[PDB]
C-alpha cells in the first residue's frame, strides 16, 4: 500500500514493545558508567510517563516515526555519547512549575 | 602595616606580566585570535603565551558564538580551570549572540554558561581592539585578598 | 540593453532538447512536470521510484552527470503535498545543471539516495534533522547540526524562530546544565510587504 | 588548464641518483631550510606595542556607534525606523514622540553592542547622516548593563569622537 | 452583459462598468490615485491611461468606460511608457519629506514610484510650496505634501456631508484647503487622513508615533460606538497607538468612526 | 533642571518615589549636555528675500536634504523639517 | 604513460567493442515498445563505427571523451549495470503511474 513506512498497524504496536526492553536495560547501566544523578528506581518512572503522553494509535504511519525517533533520542546512551547530564535530560528541574486550576493561574495573572 | 599592602601589589604583578590564554577555534573571533600571534599586533610574550593547555592555563577567551551543543562542553573546561581565572567574551556573539541571538541553537550572553569579566564588542573584533581586553584585564587586577 | 540584460538567451533552445529527450521516454512513473528557465532545468519527479531517475544520468552515453552532488529541501505549507526534496546535480564531462525534484508530502517515508551516491547519505540526514522526512533502507541515519536534548524539527514554519528549549542555565544546580526555561527577547515582526503586484506574466487567475 | 605537480622521477642514472641519495642518507636540504630561519632573524621585524605605537587605519572604519548633530546645536537624528528595519542583527529600537512643540525627533534610542555585528548599513541607509561610525577601538565593561547603549546619551557623547567623524566624513562624500 | 478581452483573457463585465472594474475581473490593479470603491469616479490626475489595441490617445480607466468589445493591455509599451512618465510630472513640484513624513510605507505614492515609475533619474529643478492649512483637532495637515488631487475635495461634498476642501488659485499654487481660516466639523470627517493616498493628512493624535513598518497588525471591532466593526489596530511593541479603519463588506463602509479613530 | 537627584535630558523621568532606579547608586548616570534644545533657539533667524526658500546644513558634504520651506504668514515663522532654523519675509 | 585517475590506464584494444556489443543484447531482451532502447541504440553504433575505422589513434579517444581510452571504459563498464538496473524495475516500458495534484507555481 501507500505509504509503507515500516509495519502495518499491528505489527506497529510490537516494535514499540521491542523498543521497550532495549531503554529499561539501559537505565541501571546509565548510573555507573554515566552518572548517579537522581535514582535508578526514578528513571524507571520517567520511562512510563514518556509512553504515556505518546499514546494515542489511530494510524501505523505515526506509530512508525516514533520509533524510529525512540530508537535515536533513547539511542543516545548506548553507543557512549557525550551529554555530562545536560543532554538527554528530560524532566525539569528548575521548573516552577505551573499548575492548571482557575485560582492558582488566575492569582498569578497569566495571558 | 607597609609591607602588608605593597606584597599584595607584588602578586597581582605576576598575573600583570603573564597570561596564558585558551585557544578556543570556535568562531570568525578566533582568526582574529589568531591575529594576536601575527606579528603586527602582538601581546605574545608581552603577556600572552599560545600553548593554552586546558588546565595550565588562567585564562579562557570564548570566541565569538556558542551553540547549545557546546553549552556543556565549554562548562566543563571552565571546571579544570584554577581558581584565579578571568574569561574574556571577545566578539559580539560572545556578549549576547551580535547575529543569530533570536534562534534555536545560539545560546543568549555566554553568562547563562560561564561568568564574563571582560566584554569585547567587535564583530571582526579589530586586532587593536583586541589588545585593549589584555590591557584592561591587567589594569582591573588591583587588589585580591585584604584580610 | 547594454547594462539591463545579463544574458541573451542562445543556449535556452540547446537546453530545451533535454526537456524533450528524456519526456520522449515518456514515464508517467519518472517524467510528470519539466521546467526549464534562466540557462536551468527543473524535473519532478514521482514518489513511487527516484532511485531509478538517479541510476539515469549516471553514466549514459547520451550525457554523463555522475556527481549528484548537492541535496537540498524544500518547506511549504501552501499544497496538501508539504515538503519538497531538492537535487542539484552536475555533469564534468558534459558541462551542465539538472535538477531533481520531489512531489510527495513525505511525512511518509521516501527512498534513499544511497546506493546511487556515496556523499549523499550525510545530506539525508540533515534532511531527517532539520525537515523531519526518512529515508527507507538507509545506513546510519544519526543527528548532525541537531543538539542531543532536541524535540521536534528545527526548521519547520508550524513552530516559532526561537523555539521550546533554547536557553541554557547554569545558576542552582552545580553541573546540571538547564533546558526548560521558554523566554527569549522579542524578535520585531515586520509587516513589509508592498502593495501592488510586483511583475507581470507571475499573477495567476483566482 | 593543467600545471603538472609531479616531478616524474628525477633520478635517472649514476650523477641524478647519488645527490637524491645524499639528501637522504645525510640531511642537506635541512641544512638549506635552516638557511631560510637563519637570515629570517636578522632582518627588523614589524611588530606595534599597543599603549606607545598605534596600528595602520583608513578614513572610512566602523567601530562604536556613535550620533551626531548639526554645527549649530539641534540633534540631526530625525526618527524614521529606517535605520532599524535594516538592521540585520536588530540591535537599534526607535520609539519617537513630539520635541515639545513643532519639532518632532526622538525619545526611545538603544543600539544593543550584545547585538550588532557592524555593517554601515544603518550609517548608509540614514538620510539625514546621524550614525556615522567613527574610529573606535576603547570599549571593555564588566556587564551587559554597562555594555549595551542607552537612550541616545552615551551616543550623544562621542563628541569626544566627532571631531575625527566631521574630518572623515570630508573623505566620504563623494566616496574617495 | 458583453464580454470584452482584456489582456487576451477573456472576462465578462456589465454595459455601465468601468475600465479599472473590468480589469479587477482578470485580477489586474491599475495605478490608482483617485478612488474606485466608495469616491465618485473623476479624473484630475490621468495616471491610470490605458492603451487600447487600435486607438492613438490612451484613456483613463476612471471615466471611460468598455462598452463595445475592445481589446485592452495592460503591461503594453505605451503604458508603461505612460506609467513612467505620469510619476515624473508628480515628483517634478513635491517637498521630499519621506524621512520625517508621517506615512512611510503605507503612502501609495511611494509604492507607484517603486513598482511603475522611473527609477535613474528624475528631471527637476526648483520645487513650489504651499502654506500650512488651518486644521483643528484631527489630522495634522500640511499643503506640501499634497499632490492636490480630487480625492477629499468629494469626501467632504458627498460622504462627510459638510463641504471645506476645494480650489484656491489656478497653476502650481492652488491648494487643497479651506481658504478661509475655520476647523473642520467632527461628525464623520476624522476619517479624511485614512483617505488621502500622499502624507499630507495624518492623525494629529498619533503623528509620528510609528512607522508602517515593523507593526503587527490585528483586526477587532470596536466597542466605543455601536455598528462599529472591523479595525485594524497596529501593535507595535508593549502599546497600540494606530488604529486604521479595515475593509468591511455590510458592517462599515471603509470608514471608521470620529470617536473611534482618535 | 533636576529633580531630587537625577537630572532630566531630553524628557525623561528618574523614579517615582525610588523604586526603578537602582543600578545607578555607585555608578554616575550620564547626561547629555544641553539637550533642552536651548541651541536650536539661539541661532538667529535668516531673511528672506524669494516667497520660497530652500534649505540646507552645508552643501553635499553635511547630511542635509533639499526642503523648500513657504512663506506666507506674517505671524509665527516657517522652519524646515531638519533644522530648527526660522526664515521671515 | 599513465592516467591521472586511479583506473590504471592500460594497452588494451577491443574492450571496448566486446562491453558495446553484449549491451545492445540486453536493450533487445524486455523493453522493444520502449523509446530508451530506440534512442540509446544509435549513439552506441555510431560510436562503433569510430572504433573500427580509427586503429589505436588518440583522435578516436578524443571523440565524445578526451580523456583517454581509460575513461571511455568506465562509461562501458557501467554501462552494463545501468541496463541491467533498467530491464528489472520497470519504468521505460510501462507508464500508468498516478499524477501527482495541481499546485507548481510559487
Ligand atoms: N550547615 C551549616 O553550617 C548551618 C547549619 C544551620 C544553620 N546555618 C545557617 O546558614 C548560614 C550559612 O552561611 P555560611 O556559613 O555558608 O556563610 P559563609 O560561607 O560564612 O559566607 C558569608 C560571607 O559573607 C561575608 N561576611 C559575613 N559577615 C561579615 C562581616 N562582619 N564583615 C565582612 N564580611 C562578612 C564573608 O566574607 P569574608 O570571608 O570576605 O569576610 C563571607 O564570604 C549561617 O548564617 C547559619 O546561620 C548553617
Ligand atoms: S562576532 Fe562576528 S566575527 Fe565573531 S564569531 Fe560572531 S559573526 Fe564571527
Ligand atoms: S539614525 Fe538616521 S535613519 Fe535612523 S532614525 Fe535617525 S535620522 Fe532616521
Ligand atoms: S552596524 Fe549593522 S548591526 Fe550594527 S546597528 Fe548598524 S545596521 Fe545594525
Ligand atoms: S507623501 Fe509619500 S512619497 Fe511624498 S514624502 Fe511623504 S511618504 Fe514620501
Ligand atoms: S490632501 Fe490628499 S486627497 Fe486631498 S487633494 Fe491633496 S493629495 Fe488629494
Ligand atoms: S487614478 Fe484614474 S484619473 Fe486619477
Ligand atoms: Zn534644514
Amino acid at each position: 500500500v501507500k505509504p509503507i513506512f515500516s509495519r502495518d498497524m499491528n505489527e506497529a504496536k510490537r516494535r514499540v514493545r521491542e523498543l521497550y526492553r532495549a531503554w529499561y536495560r539501559e537505565v541501571p547501566n546509565t548510573v555507573h558508567l554515566f552518572q548517579l544523578d537522581i535514582s535508578v528506581k526514578q528513571g524507571r518512572d520517567k520511562v512510563r510517563e514518556m509512553f504515556k503522553k505518546n499514546a494515542h494509535i489511530t494510524d501505523p504511519r505515526v506509530v512508525d516515526l516514533l520509533v524510529i525517533k525512540g530508537k535515536m533520542e533513547l539511542e543516545e546512551t548506548i553507543k557512549v555519547w557525550k551529554q555530562r547530564t545536560h543532554v538527554m535530560r528530560f524532566f525539569h528541574e528548575t521548573e516552577a512549575p505551573r499548575p492548571k486550576d482557575f485560582l492558582s493561574k488566575f492569582y498569578v495573572g497569566h495571558d | 602595616e607597609y609591607v602588608v599592602a605593597k606584597l599584595d601589589d607584588l602578586i597581582n604583578w605576576a598575573r600583570r606580566s603573564s597570561l596564558w590564554p585558551m585557544t578556543f577555534g570556535l568562531a570568525c573571533c578566533a582568526v582574529e585570535m589568531m591575529h594576536m600571534a601575527a606579528p603586527r599586533y602582538d601581546m605574545d610574550r608581552f603577556g600572552v603565551v599560545f600553548r593554552a593547555s586546558p588546565r595550565q592555563s588562567d585564562v579562557m577567551i570564548v570566541a565569538g558564538t556558542l551553540t547549545n551543543k557546546m553549552a556543556p562542553a565549554l562548562r566543563k573546561v571552565y571546571d579544570q580551570m584554577p581558581e584565579p581565572r578571568y574569561v574574556v567574551s571577545m566578539g559580539s556573539c560572545a556578549n549576547g549572540g551580535g547575529y543569530y541571538h533570536y534562534s534555536y541553537s545560539v545560546v543568549r550572553g555566554c553568562d547563562r554558561i560561564v561568568p564574563v569579566d571582560i566584554y569585547v564588542p567587535g564583530c571582526p573584533p579589530t586586532a587593536e581592539a583586541l589588545l585593549y581586553g589584555i590591557l584592561q584585564l591587567q589594569k582591573k587586577i588591583k587588589r585580591e585578598k585584604r584580610l | 540593453r547594454p547594462t539591463v540584460r545579463p544574458r541573451n538567451d542562445v543556449a535556452h533552445k540547446q537546453l530545451s532538447a533535454f526537456g524533450e529527450y528524456v519526456a520522449e521516454i515518456l514515464p508517467k512513473y519518472v517524467q510528470q512536470v519539466q521546467v526549464s528557465c534562466f540557462n536551468e532545468l527543473e524535473i519532478c519527479i514521482h514518489p513511487d521510484g527516484v532511485i531509478p531517475v538517479l541510476t539515469f544520468l549516471r553514466d549514459h552515453s547520451n550525457a554523463q552527470f555522475k556527481s549528484l552532488a548537492d541535496l537540498t529541501a524544500v518547506d511549504i505549507p501552501t499544497r496538501q503535498n508539504r515538503f519538497e526534496i531538492v537535487y542539484n546535480l552536475l555533469s564534468l564531462r558534459f558541462n551542465s545543471r539538472i535538477r531533481v525534484k520531489t512531489y510527495t508530502d513525505e511525512l511518509t517515508p521516501i527512498e534513499s539516495s544511497v546506493p546511487v551516491y556515496k556523499a549523499a547519505n550525510w545530506y539525508e540526514r540533515e534532511i531527517w534533522d532539520m525537515f523531519g522526512v526518512f529515508f527507507a533502507n538507509h545506513p546510519d541515519l544519526r543527528r548532525i547540526l541537531t543538539d542531543y536534548g532536541f524535540e521536534g524539527h528545527p526548521f519547520r514554519k508550524d513552530f516559532p524562530l526561537s523555539g521550546y528549549v533554547e536557553l541554557r542555565y547554569d545558576d542552582e544546580v552545580k553541573r546540571v546544565v538547564a533546558e526548560p526555561v521558554e523566554l527569549a527577547q522579542e524578535f520585531r515582526k515586520f509587516d513589509l510587504n508592498s502593495p501592488w503586484e510586483a511583475f507581470p506574466a507571475y499573477r495567476q487567475p483566482p | 588548464t593543467y600545471k603538472y605537480v609531479n616531478l616524474r622521477e628525477p633520478s635517472m642514472d649514476m650523477k641524478s641518483v647519488t645527490d637524491r641519495a645524499a639528501q637522504t642518507l645525510l640531511w642537506t636540504e635541512l641544512i638549506r631550510g635552516l638557511g631560510m630561519t637563519l637570515s629570517y632573524l636578522f632582518r627588523e621585524p614589524a611588530t606595534i606595542n599597543y599603549p606607545f605605537e598605534k596600528g595602520p587605519l583608513s578614513p572610512r572604519f566602523r567601530g562604536e556607534h556613535a550620533l551626531r548633530r548639526y554645527p549649530s546645536g539641534e540633534e540631526r537624528c530625525i526618527a524614521c525606523k529606517l535605520c532599524e528595519a535594516v538592521c540585520p542583527a536588530q540591535a537599534i529600537t526607535i520609539e519617537a514622540e513630539p520635541r515639545a512643540d513643532g519639532s518632532r525627533r526622538t525619545t526611545r534610542y538603544d543600539i544593543d553592542m550584545t547585538k550588532c555585528i557592524y555593517c554601515g548599513f544603518c550609517q548608509e541607509a540614514c538620510p539625514v547622516d546621524a550614525i556615522v561610525e567613527g574610529p573606535n577601538f576603547e570599549f571593555s565593561t564588566e556587564t551587559h548593563e554597562e555594555l549595551l547603549y542607552n537612550k541616545e546619551k552615551l551616543l550623544n557623547n562621542g563628541d569626544k569622537w566627532e571631531a575625527e567623524i566631521a574630518a572623515n566624513i570630508q573623505a566620504d562624500y563623494l566616496y574617495r | 452583459l458583453i464580454e470584452v478581452f482584456v489582456d487576451g483573457q477573456s472576462v465578462m463585465v456589465e454595459p455601465g462598468t468601468t475600465v479599472l472594474q473590468a480589469c479587477e475581473k482578470v485580477g489586474m490593479q491599475i495605478p490608482r490615485f483617485c478612488y474606485h470603491e466608495r469616491l465618485s469616479v473623476a479624473g484630475n490626475c490621468r495616471m491610470c491611461l490605458v492603451e487600447i489595441e487600435k486607438a492613438p490617445k490612451v484613456v483613463a480607466a476612471c471615466a471611460m468606460p468598455v462598452m463595445k468589445g475592445w481589446n485592452i493591455l495592460t503591461n503594453s509599451e505605451k503604458t508603461k511608457k505612460a506609467r513612467e512618465g505620469v510619476m515624473e510630472f508628480l515628483l517634478a513640484n513635491h517637498p521630499l519629506d519621506c524621512p520625517i513624513c508621517d506615512q512611510g510605507g503605507e503612502c501609495d505614492l511611494q509604492d507607484q514610484s517603486m513598482m511603475f515609475g522611473s527609477d535613474r533619474s528624475r528631471f527637476l529643478e526648483g520645487k513650489r510650496a504651499v502654506e500650512d492649512k488651518n486644521i483643528g483637532p484631527l489630522v495634522k495637515t500640511i499643503m506640501t505634501r499634497c499632490i492636490q488631487c480630487t480625492r477629499c475635495i468629494r469626501f467632504a461634498s458627498e460622504i462627510a456631508g459638510v463641504d471645506d476642501l476645494g480650489t484656491t488659485g489656478r497653476g502650481n499654487d492652488m491648494q487643497v484647503g479651506t481658504y478661509i481660516e475655520k476647523m473642520f466639523m467632527s461628525e464623520l470627517s476624522g476619517n479624511i487622513i485614512d483617505i488621502c493616498p500622499v502624507g499630507a493628512l495624518t492623525x494629529x493624535x498619533x503623528x509620528x508615533x510609528x512607522x508602517x513598518x515593523x507593526x503587527x497588525x490585528x483586526x477587532x471591532x470596536x466597542x466605543x460606538x455601536x455598528x462599529x466593526x472591523x479595525x485594524x489596530x497596529x501593535x507595535x511593541x508593549x502599546x497600540x497607538x494606530x488604529x486604521x479603519x479595515x475593509x468591511x463588506x455590510x458592517x462599515x463602509x471603509x470608514x471608521x468612526x470620529x470617536x473611534x479613530x482618535x | 533642571x533636576x529633580x531630587x537627584x537625577x537630572x532630566x535630558x531630553x524628557x525623561x523621568x528618574x523614579x517615582x518615589x525610588x523604586x526603578x532606579x537602582x543600578x545607578x547608586x555607585x555608578x554616575x548616570x550620564x547626561x547629555x549636555x544641553x539637550x533642552x534644545x536651548x541651541x536650536x533657539x539661539x541661532x538667529x533667524x535668516x531673511x528672506x528675500x524669494x516667497x520660497x526658500x530652500x534649505c540646507d546644513g552645508g552643501g553635499g558634504a553635511l547630511g542635509h536634504p533639499r526642503v523648500y520651506i513657504n512663506l506666507d504668514k506674517e505671524t509665527k515663522t516657517g522652519t524646515c523639517g531638519y533644522c530648527g532654523l526660522q526664515f521671515r519675509q | 604513460t599513465g592516467l591521472v585517475g586511479l583506473a590504471v590506464c592500460e594497452t588494451p584494444h577491443e574492450r571496448l567493442k566486446i562491453l558495446y556489443t553484449k549491451i545492445l543484447d540486453v536493450l533487445g531482451h524486455i523493453p522493444k515498445n520502449a523509446a530508451y532502447r530506440k534512442y540509446t541504440e544509435q549513439i552506441t553504433n555510431e560510436k562503433l563505427s569510430m572504433v573500427k575505422a580509427e586503429p589505436d589513434v588518440k583522435k578516436l579517444e578524443e571523440r565524445l571523451q578526451g580523456g583517454q581510452i581509460e575513461e571511455v571504459i568506465l562509461q562501458a563498464e557501467n554501462e552494463l549495470s545501468l541496463a541491467r538496473k533498467m530491464i528489472q524495475w520497470k519504468p521505460w516500458e510501462p507508464l500508468v503511474e498516478e499524477p501527482p495534484a495541481s499546485q507548481w507555481k510559487w
